[PDB]
């Protein structure tokens, strides 16, 4: 019981650790997108005016 | 932004479009004033009776 809840637990946790720095990755790498899209999107509505 | 940019392009297109039209629908309707004023009712009279 210990050993396969064990190793269980380890391969839940290692896609815990996963999700999770996929998670705060994935909220600055949406942020930096989102600056880049702001001001890309920005300097195209400018000289497209 | 860019529904607002939209809209300058919208409402300028739109009013050259409306002005374009109306000025066209002026110089064809003097025109055919212009017509009328010179072959005369009777000339009309004479492809119609």
């Amino acid at each position: 019981a210990v050993e396969s809840t064990g190793n269980a637990k380890a391969e839940a946790e290692s896609r815990a650790e996963a999700a999770r720095i996929e998670g705060e990755g994935s909220v600055l790498q949406a942020k930096l997108k989102a600056q880049a899209l702001a001001i890309e999107t920005e300097a195209e509505l400018e000289r497209v005016k | 932004k860019v529904r607002e940019m939209e809209l300058i392009y919208a409402r300028a297109q739109l009013e050259l479009e409306v002005s374009k039209a109306q000025q066209l629908a002026n110089v064809e309707a003097k025109k055919f004033k212009e017509m009328t004023e010179a072959l005369g009712p009777g000339t009309i009279r004479d492809l119609a009776v």
